[PDB]
């Protein structure tokens, strides 16, 4: 997984096949993706809020959250 | 002769006196003309067409999908965004999804969501249509003499001519050689509206399909897909060949419709396939009326010698036309050129001549000649080309 | 709690003496059981599956259409053939052609006329299905104590227990650590023919669509698309995706019919989408019904010293839980663990506690602990946990 | 065009593209095919009658006619 910090204040994951059910660290914080259908790059994208989990709360309908760090987008292309 | 040979063939006999004949030619028929003291001319519309026609709006059959985003806001917290929605290139849904404390939401409820997806086309996926203009149809008229004499040396059709009408220039003059001049004055009459017709063609793939389709454009304006006109940036109504998926917390599926050509095709099921011979766009069906001026038409080797009454054979013997007239073919060992002693007698009757001929004055040419067709009454007669004979039994009334 | 969040959550609140209760768990919702002296438990059907169904037979969505011949005779020359008619391979057509002498035939009519060609399919452009077996299909119900309690250090859910039932093995006791034993005796209720219930998935292209769809064995029985058993030679009924053309003379086109994913995916809007984890097929509705035996579940920390009133803080203010519950979470700046005083009233009312609790022994741990979720009547109350205090107004009746 | 004599007594000529509007001799015939369909060999292919049109015979609804040659049959394929 590469991680890109945008110029306008966001950071952006992009993440593969082989980066599911993984731990990434984005800056002080880390982001876990649980994404099941990920594939190689590709314009078949999907792109998401990684969610900020409050310490010590159980994630609930998402399959990418972070921990300790803020405004973290999740992408990643359905080829292969 | 390829108007024998036609399911749709109509008879026009004029009477001594007649020289204007009016007659409607209906595209894939052909009409034989026979007038006394002049020969027979085939007559037949040979196609309706217009040359670059206007092109209409072109459909996506199969939706190219990318690049999708989804924009999620808390509840309470307004709603979410992607400039997406205000553009062309996109297809987006906003709806609700459930939030909680466990997906980074201070409350629990409802939250806005919004998925945007950019929609494009497939290569090779796309259907395309033309309109008509009768300000701009051709019309193609051919006459031919009714003589069944073919040049097999150098594959050519001898005696056939071609006239070309518009709306502005529907009157003409074909000089059938030897034969002489046949006038024209054809008005189209298309029953439907040209510029409401539309010929629709899908973008070549690798399975065979039809050409074309000729469509009402009524019909073809009201195809559920995506479409714009040549050289637009995005296609209109994208969202026809996208489904979003039920909302999750911050993410929302977008998916494609699938390949529309099945769907397409079910719909020209029983529609009339059109075709397209480069520039040229046909009218699969139409008709034109015909006044035909037979006054110039003179009656080829009238000063001919009569062929010899001993020298005939049957190329090919009496047989049914398929229109209760009987076709034959002869085989002429004598010196050419001539005038064949055709006749037909009734059992009965050896003094009277019953072969009412549709080739008025057979002739055995230096080149080609032999094809004799009569229209002969029903019961047993025997069909003589000189001292030739041939028994044929007539069947009574009508077939068709 | 992920059960807090679900839209579909039950209550079961027992009474001082209940030991059994008798739950319908549906797909997708949860059930919150609340026993006096008793800790909350959060029961819920995670999943019916199947792993490796029976497959059923498999459709053709886009056939590949090769090798066309056509066969014709002379009129009263008797029939054309070709082999391929008595051939599983292929896809034929007997028709009439018209005929004459300009066509080889001595005779002008009606002509035989067969056209076939080799029907087979696309590359990734099946649809197939796995039909279910109430035999092997395996339920897993989960349980978890209603605590708000999560290891997010390792991320692992703690307490967490799963029971697996089969139609035979349909009785469990799962032991909730520290917190004793709860029995299930699960029933499932499938309402629907599993034997009846197919489910439908299409070989993956480029576009994305969904994974698959729980369809009806009558309606995938009856899809109008050539069929056949993995390992079968030929496609059944390939008649179906193929067109013949016109007879001419001698030649006769043979067309394809197109791609049917758009017309198969028009049909399965508002079709369930189900779910496959590898060799798991998941049924997307059902539900089960469980006897759920309390008896053995033991209160968990009753000899802890009770928290200091004056070390809280609000780390989760009183919020609305959806359904009509308040939620809430407490940071202890004390000495661990121990159990936490809280109580609400109703203004007017200092003496009486009128916090029905949903958690009944709240106790902060060295690890986690700190979540309150509690019934109150409608009105003005007042929220304590110790002497942190928080107004709250509960609105009346359901929004339900 | 390809000419080959299929040990059946039958004859098969093979065209392309640039063989339409041409004539091709075969034995001691000639065939002339007019097909306009036509395109490079493959599995989407058309195979039928080239007729035998009696010695000065107008040819009529054939796209493939033969001459002093019996037996004779058009194969194409419509690729490229």
């Amino acid at each position: 997984a590469t991680v890109r910090k945008e110029r306008d204040g966001s950071t952006v994951i992009r993440a593969e096949g082989k980066d599911a059910a993984t731990q990434v660290r984005v800056e002080n914080g880390t982001c876990v993706i649980l994404a099941t259908d990920m594939g190689s790059w590709c314009d078949d994208s999907l792109s998401y809020e990684c969610v900020t989990i409050d310490q010590g709360e159980e994630p609930v309908d998402v399959d990418c959250f972070c921990r300790n760090v803020d405004g973290v987008y999740l992408e990643y292309g359905r080829c292969g | 002769s390829r108007c024998t040979h036609l399911e749709n063939r109509d008879f026009v006999t004029g009477t001594q006196g007649t020289t204007r004949v009016t007659l409607v030619l209906e595209l894939g028929g052909c009409v034989t003309i026979t007038a006394e003291g002049k020969p027979s001319m085939d007559v037949w519309l040979d196609a309706i067409y217009q040359e670059n026609p206007a092109k209409t709006r072109e459909y996506c059959l199969h939706a190219k999908l990318s690049d999708t985003k989804v924009a999620a806001r808390c509840p309470t917290m307004g709603p979410a965004t992607l400039a997406e929605e205000h553009q062309g290139g996109t297809v987006c849904k906003r709806d609700q999804s459930d939030r909680g404390w466990g997906n980074h939401c201070g409350l629990f409820g409802k939250g806005s969501i919004v998925a945007c997806v950019k929609a494009a086309c497939e290569a090779k996926k796309k259907a395309t249509g033309h309109v008509y203009d009768a300000n701009k149809i051709v019309y193609t008229v051919k006459v031919e003499p009714h003589t069944g004499d073919y040049v097999a040396a150098n594959e050519t059709h001898s005696g056939r001519k071609t006239a070309s009408f518009t709306i502005s220039s529907e009157k003409t003059i074909l000089t059938m050689g030897e034969y002489g001049d046949v006038s024209l004055l054809c008005r189209v009459a298309s029953g439907v509206d040209l510029a409401q017709t539309v010929i629709l063609e899908l973008d070549k793939t690798v399975e065979h399909l039809p050409t074309a389709w000729q469509v009402h454009r009524d019909w073809f304006n009201d195809l559920a897909l995506p479409w714009k006109h040549e050289g637009a940036q995005n296609w209109n109504n994208a969202e026809r060949l996208v489904e979003f998926g039920a909302p999750h917390a911050v993410k929302m599926d977008v998916y494609n419709l699938g390949d529309q050509t099945g769907v397409l095709l079910k719909a020209l099921a029983g529609v009339p396939v059109a075709h397209i011979e480069g520039t040229k766009y046909h009218l699969k069906s139409g008709h034109v009326t015909c006044e035909v001026g037979l006054e110039k038409l003179k009656m080829k080797g009238l000063t001919y010698t009569m062929c010899d009454k001993t020298k005939f054979t049957w190329k090919r013997a009496p047989t049914d036309s398929g229109h209760d007239t009987v076709v034959m073919e002869v085989t002429f060992s004598g010196t050419k050129p001539c005038r064949i002693p055709v006749r037909a007698v009734a059992h009965g009757s050896p003094d009277v001549n019953v072969a009412m001929l549709i080739t008025p004055n057979p002739t055995i040419e230096n080149n080609g000649g032999g094809f004799i067709e009569m229209q002969l009454p029903p019961g047993d007669n025997i069909i003589y080309v000189g001292e030739l004979s041939h028994q044929w039994f007539q069947k009574g009334s009508s077939i068709g």
